[PDB]
């Protein structure tokens, strides 16, 4: 006998929801001025 | 100081374009 | 009508300036990179684009 | 004076009226917290070894 | 007593940055770095440190 | 005037009294050894093909 399999669409994620680290205190990120290194982003890992 | 800058840049409908 | 002049830039100015990572790192389950973003003297940006 | 836990804290947050961090301006590297151990990850925030 | 009067500032600032290489250079024996290090004003470093 | 064996020369160093240098202050690229012919090519000395 037989049939089908089923079906997953497995492709990327809406928002493209995690390609970028977000809250997270490892991994975070920065854009300051090149000139004081003083970054700009602190994200407490408890914002989503 | 012999001038205003004022700033009119706005499209312009008649003598306006603001707000 | 449009405004006649003092909003346009008459030289050679960028829309869609480009940017290319001045460094980079790669880990077993991360990716790292690090652009020198100048936005340049007389101009503004919004980083909404 | 026999202390022999010192190595198990990790962050310390002080603040004045539960809304002003003490050190505040930015005297840190990051402003809210000191921190003590920073294990888990690093992204250069560690000191000798 | 410790001293109160114009010792040490009150207005923001950072006792310690973080300062990443702007240009720098790979070979099988060597590895170049520049740094900007720039020292913001109203304020002395020391390179002991 | 038949000179015919400068294709074999490798480096040079001028030292007055015996610490100067006399490709002086850096003036140079590298700034104490004349070189002429560089076997170990690396940082990206060579010049023409």
């Amino acid at each position: 006998q037989a049939a089908p399999n089923r079906p997953n669409y497995i492709g990327f994620r809406d928002n493209f929801i995690g390609l970028m680290y977000y809250n997270s205190t490892g991994n975070m990120g920065v854009l300051a001025g090149q000139a004081s290194q003083l970054n700009a982003v602190v994200d407490l890992q408890d914002r989503n | 100081a012999p001038r205003h800058g004022s700033r009119p840049f706005m499209g312009t409908w008649n003598e306006i374009g603001t707000s | 009508v449009a405004p006649t002049h003092d909003v346009t830039t008459d030289r050679s100015q960028r829309l869609t300036l480009r940017f290319v990572p001045v460094d980079r790192e790669d880990t077993a389950y991360s990716y790292k990179v690090r652009f020198t973003l100048a936005v340049g003297d007389n101009r503004v940006l919004d980083m909404a684009s | 004076g026999t202390f022999y836990l010192n190595h198990t804290f990790k962050k310390v947050s002080i603040m004045f009226d539960s809304s002003v961090s003490w050190p505040g301006n930015d005297r840190l590297l990051t402003p809210n917290e000191f921190e003590i151990k920073r294990t888990v990850d690093g992204e250069g925030y560690n000191v000798a070894q």
